[PDB]
């Protein structure tokens, strides 16, 4: 949903001693102990263009280019 | 390595692309890993033709006929287009282009520049199509392995061997026990009773070592899901287990097994499919432990029966020359045309003629029920037009008749006559034309487009990569 | 439960029980008492079952102890009232007799027990004859005994006639066969009935044997239900069902859907003495009931029917097929006991379960896998049709039912194979089901004979075959049966159609006779009748010919309800249920019905009522109103009832496709298919002529309109129209309509110029009257057939004109006008003389702004006609063709009319044209009309549809809102929707305009709306015109630099120069929304003026440049990637040299011009210096001041920030930013409207955002616009629109400068009291609704500010926020996709200005970048 997005764009309100961000309506506080991961598991799903372009995009998606990888190591180990 | 890393992508890539054509088609990187380990326990040149012929040898077990013989060609091409000239390349496509309908041309001839390659066009142009599909396979120079020698290799526990309607490994699993270790159990899963009996044989079997066979879970399967795919998964104390193995029969055609489950198990296709005579053999072959209820002349309308089914099985599988559509006939079919057949000698008398509505209830509601199909519906009457009505001789084929039955009247005798006029014919090589009653330029037709529809996937899957 | 607590409870009462019963027996409906003691009961046929011992009750009894002595007694009871019967009829009594004493299911066995007794003997003697005879007079003993009976008895003669036949039938059969085999051989397939003369326990007595095998008749009673005619096939589904059950398997068919299936389920189950449950599956059916039905299934030895069970949720119909699975292995075992739904319960051996299984869309269903080895799976088929017929031959009235049967279905046979396959053609055996059916009535009329087939053949069959088909019919009907030379009802019922025509105008055709006569004989069989053909066929006018001709000739009265079907929705039409409080409130086709069967207050019995759908018609909406189709003829209440329906009320449908129906709705109705129009092209124009003349008679006197009529006939004769008419055709049609229905768009306007100028009629030369007549006929007669037309091809036609009408007659020319004297009676024909504009600088731009054309005239002249004449313009042209200014200039001038603007877009809603209207129209209950909606002020006003052309269509395709104007022109009042009455439209008029529909985002409209439109082609005027136009425009606005006078001609020709060529060089081919009109001519125009209007004195090196900066950012601006920007650079560069030619121009591009007031208090050409420090001490500001975002001030920067700075400046300020993403769009425009002071406004949207909510946020952002005075800016991002409404929203905000929906009703009145506080605040008072409101609209119209943020226009959503018009043309485009190698190196740089490096070989810091 849209409403996580200012938390997407590192979007706040510097206050007095707190920082303020906007979500939906309510204006509430951060931490800064506070993260934030996003986790999908389709690669056929396809994400919004706002979250895509600020996003760390990292694919752990066990391949068939992952397959030319590892074939060298397990022949080298039966050849020298 | 590159170079073998390259081409065994290409063939990963072309085992996965079956996967998506069919659900039973899976296979997993480590299946892929497994397989290259076995192929150490112009050096490179020989380890990758190593790989080409265990890959064949391994996943060609998974996949049915039809996925063999196109992953030959596939795999074939995958290397040799690599490996041999570019003049090489197109003079085994165009051929390829032949044996679909994509083109029809003449390849590229030196005089023993080619020799394999000159044999090859020479099964195109032969018009003969099923040597020149297995010619793909048989270039692999692998031994090509039995369900038998696949399970004494495999190093697992649990085995899941689909098949089509037509048959069911069932009978080969005892065989197969039988041969070596023994050991074997067959559990119906039916009804809560079958399924709750079943749950019980199963944890008590593995602890006892015995083999275990789950006949069409498919049926069954709201609960595999449920118990069977976390009570396998959890069973990795099977590994601790004493030797036992456990078998599953799917059927290829009908409801999806959870992915999980299938990748975890090894995987079978039956495809083992038996002459008209064996058949004959095989039906009749059970009909003497019933006992006896009936007349001795009924005997001989349950031989008729075993020749009858055994003919329209046999035709089920050519379409769309011989019926429309596929068809299948069960044992079912079978039990409830030999009922008819003891109920209209129960209420009858021995005279011969009550034959008429024999006919008409064997060809319209007992076989004919599930025809919907004018054309095909014909089919099935002609059938019976020619196996039931016969006075004194019938001559089901044209090497075999079987006469009336004789005034000695003998029960014992008349099973051993007839089992002896089996025992006296020999099945000639061309059964589906002289048999079926059907032409041999129909029987061509038909290997024709099974020809095709190899070469066809084939093109196209290169193409995709 | 709830019914169980009920009978529990009411043991006190015991009568009560008798409403359960028709639920837990199926057969019987109410149960008889003599209150201590039970009677009998009766059936839900009403059939009356009476018992051997009444059952005794008393006060300590329980429904369950006195019901099951119930159950017992009631089979008892069957099998006496059977041996008494069998015995009876043994003893040789006439059926008839047994009829008026026994029950049916009684009679029925024993008639099934004697007849196979009878002929199992006959087949030994072969006597069949003598039993055949027999038997058949027993039949037409029964039939006539029938006509005589009442209706009770009625039922049991019918039913039993189904019987008797398949007994005679069997007989002849089996008489008929070669040898003994052979009858013995269908013997064995029959069901044969009999009874055991050996033993006890009698209601086990009766058996059945089917095949060999037998099954026992249990006594259940099942009431007298519709018997199902015997057929082959029937035999054969009795035959499978016997066999899976003798061997312990259920029965399972699966097929099409109308097989009937479950039929044959439930028949078989009667035929032995069975009442089978049958459950509707899936019809949000519960689990929970099933599994408590399949208990009691097993318990009380039931048959059960899946009717239709493969459409199951899959987790229910695993549960259920589990559960049944139960029951199959039960039995075919014979366990005692099985287990099912986790509880020992027992079961009965009789039990049976049977599947039916209807087709998926993938295929034939199938059974799950558990259940195909304890099913037999059968496939049904439709029956071989020849056998059915004869029977029903039979049924009414045989004469020789045998050879009539087989004439029939050969002859359907052979039509099939004979004519053109064509879409609506079914000869399969619903139609001579339909054939048979019509054949009843008819009967009455002549014979049981073949005659009556003959007719009856003609009557469905011919009048849905057209022209070619038309014969093959006649060839091969005469070909295969002759039966008569005469019709009667010949001479009576055409006396009453000649004269019911004479009277409402039209001609008695040979066509509109048939199409009549069509008519007539099928309404008299059927009470739906469909009519189908194009526009202008006649339909409308051959039914309202034949009903009124009906009035004359029964003297009944009719009543017509015309209903345009798909105007309204289901629920608006048939009865809409509302979703919490469950109230049921009528609707349109069920309330008009209740007038006629609820309350006939007046006179309805002598009356007749007709329901006509004039609208497309639907499955959706047919599929409601199946049952009245059906031989059921009552209305099916998705709540609350069933209404019957009455003789008197007939359905129609007129329409002109009929691809959307089912073959199934085609052939319960009458079918009348209009091959070509009924009428000749003269003899429409004659009755149009009439229709209009009589307009005329109120407002002319018949010494002027007797002389108008005679001037009429001998100017245009048909001798010379009809090669005009045929060379309409050769000619390019924009907005195609046939040649047909452009004729009255003639007629119209032909009698209204010529009623024109009837003044100087009366006393000009005889000679000279003829040349005005003549041509403004030609005048006239151009617009009706080339007004869609190129004009180039206009002008091709005029020639074409003259040439057909005789030489000398006065000559068409292309500006051909006709002028008299302001106080003096002249005559002169003089044309093309106009005025001329004088303009001051502030008035340049202006709404209402027109620079009187040689063209500008000419349309305004015509279009203007046309509204005389009263009939719906539709203006057909490209964007900026200036079809909305002519129209409304033409109108915004004269005191007649006044104006209404309608903005259309992708969805618009047929309130949307009514809530419109609700300002300006006023309702009045004149008993004259009824109610009205006539304009709220006394004179004319004019509904203007923009772009009617763009609301989309149902997924059948049928727009709804053009069915709506198409009602509202043709019909002239509609149907309110919720309300439901009729309100006449007075005095309101329709015009439209739209695009070519070879356009993209265009909606072709149906032929049957258009035909009653004058439409006109406008196009681009020039590029000569245009040039000297906007001369004229640059006239007005260098009144502020007037020592630049004479450049204005350079200027204006330099202007068009730009615009010819950026409309060629950049075309929709490279990018969609490449697309320039002469509004980008006007926009620059009016840029020009205002950077003047607001800047220091101007030397032509400024001028100049001020033209170029507008001229960027008005052509420029949307062009993608920089090929064709720098073409843009080299054009304006290439149009300067050859128009303006100085020496003193410098850098054109858009990054060395910069014009600003930021700096200046004057709009002024800033330094790129000065302007980049001003915006870096202004961002620091905004930066610290409102959200912490930082960014790199950049030379594209600068150059966008004067782009949006322009935009946000001007009234209506819309800009469309196309930015990729992370370049800045967002961010550069809350800057903008911030350095502007400008409320930032972006709607709140997410994942659960309803429309209500940007509803929300939009209505609280326009009464702050106006209400508070804000000057918000609205950003929206392509994110935001989550549905297709929302944009559809946004439009509405653009086009129109409101929301109306917003502001509706009470919502209405609120704003418009809130308006009237804050505008006497301001200090005026505003007296009428209107005039607040225009303030209200034109306060949004310049405070809010629409920003439009699209990342990848590829997209097809974000595609069409750029597609929708409302957007594209109140929006400024701007291109910010792709950031330059120069902006970036400028980025990377101020970003790498952090410096840890140090120096290296080579700059480093300059490497680092350029890596
Ligand atoms: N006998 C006749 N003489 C003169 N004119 C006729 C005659 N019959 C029909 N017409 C003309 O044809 C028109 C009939 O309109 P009608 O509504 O029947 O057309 P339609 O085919 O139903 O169009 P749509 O399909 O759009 O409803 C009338 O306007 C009338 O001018
Ligand atoms: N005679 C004229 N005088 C002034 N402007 C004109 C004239 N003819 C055409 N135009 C210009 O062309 C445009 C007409 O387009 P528009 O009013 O949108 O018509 P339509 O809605 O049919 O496209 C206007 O913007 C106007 O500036
Ligand atoms: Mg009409």
């Amino acid at each position: 949903d849209p409403i996580i997005s200012r938390l997407i764009s590192r979007e706040f309100n510097h206050a007095g001693n707190r920082v303020t961000v906007e979500i939906g309506d309510h204006e509430v506080d951060v931490s800064g102990d506070f993260k934030l991961f996003i986790h999908s598991c389709d690669p056929s799903g396809d994400i919004p263009i706002f979250l895509r372009s600020r996003v760390r995009l990292v694919h752990f998606v066990t391949n068939k280019e992952s397959i030319e990888t590892r074939i060298f190591d397990i022949t080298l180990t039966e050849e020298n | 390595y590159s170079i073998i890393g390259k081409h065994s992508v290409k063939i990963f890539s072309m085992l996965e692309k079956f996967g998506q054509f069919h659900w039973f088609y899976g296979i997993s990187i480590g299946q892929f890993l497994s397989c290259f380990k076995r192929v150490f326990i112009t050096r490179v040149d020989e380890i990758l033709w190593l790989l080409y012929q265990e890959v064949y040898c391994q996943f060609s077990t998974a996949l049915d006929k039809k996925f063999k013989m196109i992953m030959a060609m596939t795999m074939f091409c995958l290397y040799k287009f690599d490996i041999e000239s570019e003049q090489y390349k197109e003079a085994v496509l165009t051929m390829i282009g032949v044996l679909s309908e994509s083109s029809d041309g003449v390849p590229k001839l030196t005089v023993d520049t080619n020799n394999d390659l000159r044999y090859l066009w020479d099964y195109v142009t032969t018009k003969s199509y099923i040597s020149a599909l297995n010619w793909f396979k048989n270039e692999f120079f692998v031994d090509e392995w039995n369900i038998a020698d696949v399970v004494a290799n495999s190093d697992n526990n649990y085995f899941t061997m689909a098949s089509e309607r037509d048959v069911d490994g069932t009978f080969k699993l005892i065989e197969l026990a039988k041969a070596s270790k023994e050991s074997l159990k067959i559990i119906p899963l039916g009804s809560i009773e079958n399924l709750n009996y079943a749950q019980e044989e199963i944890s008590k079997s593995k602890i006892e070592g015995g083999w275990i066979l789950l006949q069409n879970i498919q049926m069954s399967l709201s609960w595999v899901k449920t118990y069977l795919h976390k009570h396998v998964e959890e069973t990795k104390a099977a590994e601790e287990h004493e030797k036992f193995k456990m078998f599953m029969t799917c059927h290829l055609t009908g409801d999806k097994l959870p992915a999980p489950l299938l990748q975890r198990t090894d995987r079978f296709v039956y495809e083992d499919i038996p002459g008209i005579l064996d058949t004959v053999k095989d039906l009749w072959g059970s009909q003497f432990f019933t006992g006896k209820i009936s007349g001795v002349w009924s005997v001989y309308c349950t031989f008729l029966l075993s020749w009858f089914h055994a003919l329209i099985t046999a035709r089920t599988r050519l379409v769309p020359h011989g019926f429309s559509k596929k068809y299948y006939f069960n044992d079912c079919d079978f039990q409830f045309a030999s009922v008819y057949l003891e109920n209209v000698l129960a209420t009858n008398s021995t005279n011969n003629i009550p034959w008429a509505q024999v006919r008409d209830h064997i060809a319209t509601i007992v076989y004919g029920g599930k025809i919907d199909e004018e054309k095909d519906l014909e089919v099935v009457a002609k059938l019976c037009a020619h196996v039931f009505c016969g006075s004194d001789n019938l001559q089901i084929v044209p090497g075999v008749r079987i006469p009336q039955p004789l005034l000695q009247q003998s029960e014992e005798e008349e099973r051993a006559r007839l089992t002896a006029i089996l025992s006296n014919t020999i099945e000639p090589a061309d059964s589906l034309s002289s048999w079926l009653q059907l032409p041999r330029e129909s029987i061509l037709n038909y290997e024709r487009l099974q020809a095709k529809e190899v070469a066809s996937s084939t093109e196209q899957l290169l193409q995709e990569m | 439960n709830d019914d169980l607590l009920k009978i529990i409870g009411s043991g006190k009462h015991h009568d009560q029980v008798s409403k359960f019963m028709k639920k837990m027996f199926g057969s019987i409906e109410s149960i008889i008492f003599l209150e201590d003691f039970i009677t009998g009961v009766r059936s839900v046929e009403g059939e009356v079952l009476n018992l051997n011992e009444k059952i005794e009750l008393k006060d300590s009894i329980q429904a369950q102890e006195w019901l099951n002595i119930l159950d017992t007694e009631i089979k008892l009871s069957v099998f006496t009232q059977f041996r008494d019967c069998l015995g009876q009829i043994k003893d040789g009594t006439d059926i008839e007799v047994v009829v008026s004493k026994y029950i049916f299911q009684a009679i029925l066995l024993s008639a099934q027990v004697m007849w196979t007794e009878l002929v199992e003997k006959c087949l030994q003697t072969n006597q069949f004859s003598k039993y055949w005879k027999e038997v058949d007079m027993k039949i037409k003993g029964l039939l006539d005994k029938l006509n005589k009976s009442s209706d009770n008895v009625k039922k049991k003669i019918e039913a039993l006639l189904v019987e008797y036949l398949h007994f005679n039938n069997v007989i002849g059969q089996l008489k008929n066969c070669s040898t003994k085999e052979e009858a013995r051989l269908l013997w064995a397939k029959v069901q044969k009935f009999y009874q055991k003369n050996d033993t006890l326990d009698d209601l086990n007595s009766v058996f059945i044997s089917q095949s060999g095998y037998l099954l026992q008749y249990k006594f259940e009673y099942i009431g007298i239900p519709e018997r199902l005619i015997y057929t082959p096939l029937l035999l054969i589904g009795f035959a499978t069902l016997t066999d899976s059950l003798h061997q312990k398997y259920g029965g399972c068919f699966f097929g099409p859907a109308g097989t009937g299936k479950t039929e044959t389920v439930k028949a078989f189950g009667q035929n032995l003495g069975r009442v089978v449950v049958v459950f509707n599956c899936d019809d949000s059916f519960d689990y929970q009931v099933l599994s408590r039905l399949l208990v009691g299934i097993t318990q009380i030895g039931a048959w059960g029917c899946f009717d239709e069970f493969n459409r199951l949720d899959e987790k229910v119909l695993s549960a259920v097929s589990a559960n049944i699975q139960q029951i199959q292995n039960g039995l075919q075992v014979g366990k005692s006991h099985i287990t099912l739904l986790e509880e020992e319960t027992p079961l009965s051996p009789h039990t049976a379960v049977f599947i039916t299984l209807n087709p998926g869309y993938n295929g034939r269903s199938e059974l799950p896998e558990n259940l195909k080895k304890s099913f037999r799976e059968f496939s049904m088929k439709s029956p071989q049709s020849g056998t059915i017929a004869e029977m029903i031959l039979q049924i009414m009235g045989f004469e020789d039912s045998k050879s009539l049967a087989s004439k029939i279905v050969h002859f359907l046979e052979l039509l099939s194979s004979k004519c053109s396959s064509m879409n609506h053609y079914h000869f399969g055996l619903r139609t001579l089901k339909g054939v048979l059916r019509n054949c009843s009535p008819l009967i009455s009329e002549f014979g049981e004979g073949e005659k009556t087939v003959v007719e009856s053949l003609k009557r469905v069959i011919l009048p849905s075959l057209g022209d070619t088909d038309e014969l093959v019919f006649k060839d091969e009907l005469s070909k295969i049966f002759d039966s008569a030379g005469t019709p009667l009802n010949s001479k009576a019922i055409v006396q009453c159609l000649k004269d019911a025509g004479q009277r409402s105008g039209f001609s008695m055709s040979e066509e509109f006779l048939k199409k009549c006569m069509q008519f007539y004989y099928m309404q008299k069989t059927q009470q739906a009748l469909i009519l189908v053909g194009k526009a202008g066929c006649g339909k409308t006018a051959t039914w309202k010919t034949v009903i009124d001709a009906m009035a004359i000739f029964d003297g009944h009265a009719n009543v017509v309800y015309v209903i345009d079907t798909k105007v309204l929705t289901k629920e608006s039409l048939y009865g809409s249920m509302l979703k919490a409080t469950l109230e049921w409130r009528d609707g349109l086709f069920t309330s008009i019905l209740r007038r006629v069967n609820d309350d006939i207050t007046g006179t309805f019995k002598n009356s007749r009522i007709w329901v006509v759908f004039d609208s497309d018609l639907d499955p959706e909406y047919v599929e409601a109103m199946n049952s009245v189709l059906d031989d059921n003829k009552i209305l099916t209440l998705p709540n609350g009832e069933r209404l019957p329906i009455p003789p008197n009320f007939r359905i129609l449908f007129e329409t002109d496709n009929l691809d959307h129906t089912t073959p199934a709705t085609i052939t319960r109705c009458g079918l009348l298919w209009f091959s070509t129009d009924v009428c000749s092209i003269s003899s429409k124009i004659d009755h149009l002529l009439n229709k209009s003349y009589e307009a005329l008679d109120n407002k002319l006197s018949m010494f002027e309109l007797d002389k108008l009529k005679d001037l009429i006939s001998d100017s245009f004769d048909m001798a010379s129209l009809t090669n005009i008419f045929t060379c309409s055709n050769d000619l390019v049609h924009i907005l195609g309509v046939r040649t047909f229905n452009k004729l009255e768009t003639a007629v119209q306007l032909a009698v209204h110029l010529i009623s024109s100028y009837r003044q100087w009629f009366q006393n000009l030369d005889d000679k000279s009257l003829k040349d005005v007549i003549t041509l403004l006929i030609k005048r006239s007669l151009l617009y009706a057939l080339a007004g869609d037309s190129t004009g180039e091809s206009q002008r091709a036609f005029i020639q074409t004109i003259n040439t057909y009408f005789g030489h000398d007659s006065q000559e068409l020319s292309d500006y051909s006008t006709i002028v008299i004297a302001n106080d003096k009676l002249s005559f002169s024909s003089f044309c093309s003389e106009i005025p001329s504009v004088s303009l001051e600088a502030h008035e340049v731009m202006r709404p209402d702004i027109v620079i009187p054309t040689i063209d500008t005239i000419k349309h305004e002249k015509i279009f203007y006609d046309l509204l005389n004449s009263k009939r719906g313009i539709i203006l057909c042209g490209p964007p900026g063709s200036g079809k909305t200014m002519i129209m409304n200039n033409a109108l915004r001038n004269s005191s007649l009319y006044d104006v209404v603007g309608i903005n259309f877009s992708k969805d618009t809603t047929t309130e949307h044209i009514l809530s419109a209207l609700h300002r300006h129209t006023n309702y009045v209950t004149t008993s004259k009309g009824l109610t009205l909606l006539p304009k709220s002020d006394i004179k004319n006003l004019v509904l203007f549809c923009d772009e009617i052309n763009l609301p989309k269509l149902d997924k059948y395709g049928s727009q709804n809102v053009v069915l709506f104007l198409r009602q509202l022109m043709e019909k002239q009042g509609f149907w309110k929707t919720p309300e439901n009455k009729w309100v006449t439209i007075e005095r309101i008029h329709i015009v439209g305009a739209c695009n070519p529909p070879t356009d993209p985002g265009r909606i072709p409209m149906s032929e049957r709306f258009t035909r009653h439109a004058a439409i006109l082609y406008l196009g681009y005027p020039s590029g000569k015109s245009l040039s000297q136009i906007y001369e004229i425009y640059y006239k007005a606005i260098f009144k502020l630099v007037p020592e630049f006078r004479s450049y204005t001609e350079p200027f204006a020709r330099a202007s068009v120069h730009l615009y010819n060529e950026c409309k060629a060089r950049y075309s929709t081919g490279l990018q969609s929304h490449y697309l320039f009109s002469p509004r980008e001519l006007t926009r620059l125009v009016r840029g020009v003026y205002t950077a003047i209007n607001t800047g220091p004195r101007q030397t032509l090196r400024s001028l100049i440049r001020l033209w170029a900066y507008e001229a960027w950012r008005i052509f420029a601006d949307r062009l993608v990637g920089v090929k064709e920007k720098n073409s843009f650079e080299q054009l304006l560069y290439e149009t300067v040299d050859k128009y303006l030619p100085n020496q003193d121009l410098g850098n054109i591009s858009s990054t060395s011009l910069l014009f600003s007031g930021l700096l200046s208090l004057d709009f002024k050409e800033v330094n790129k210096t000065d302007l980049v420090n001003f915006i870096e001490e202004r961002f620091k500001t905004f930066c610290d001041e409102e959200l912490e975002v930082p960014m790199v001030i950049h030379e594209s920067m600068v150059d966008h920030i004067l782009r949006i700075d322009r935009a946000l400046k001007q009234v209506q300020g819309h800009m469309m930013l196309i930015g990729a993403s992370r370049t800045g769009k967002t961010i550069l425009t809350r800057f903008v409207a911030w350095l502007n002071g400008l409320k930032i406004v972006q709607p709140k949207i997410h994942r659960h955002s309803n429309l209500s909510d940007f509803d929300m946020i939009l209505k609280k952002a326009i009464s702050d616009c106006s209400l508070k005075e804000s000057r918000t800016c609205l950003i929206i991002d392509e994110s935001n629109i989550l549905e297709t409404a929302f944009l559809e929203r946004m439009n509405t905000l653009l086009a129109n400068a409101d929301i109306p929906d917003l502001f509706q009703g009470e919502e209405y009145d609120k704003l418009l009291n809130n308006l009237r506080n804050k505008t006497r605040s301001l200090g005026l008072l505003l007296d009428t609704e209107q005039e607040l409101y225009d303030w209200f609209v034109g306060e949004i119209a310049k405070n809010l500010h629409v920003v439009f943020t699209i990342c990848d226009p590829t997209n097809n959503k974000s595609s069409a926020m750029i597609s929708s018009p409302a957007l594209f043309n109140r929006c400024i485009i701007n291109w910010m996709g792709d950031w330059d190698t120069k902006t970036m190196s400028q980025v990377a740089n101020n970003m790498v200005d952090v410096i840890p490096m140090e120096f290296t070989d080579f700059t480093i810091r300059d490497a680092v970048v350029n890596i």
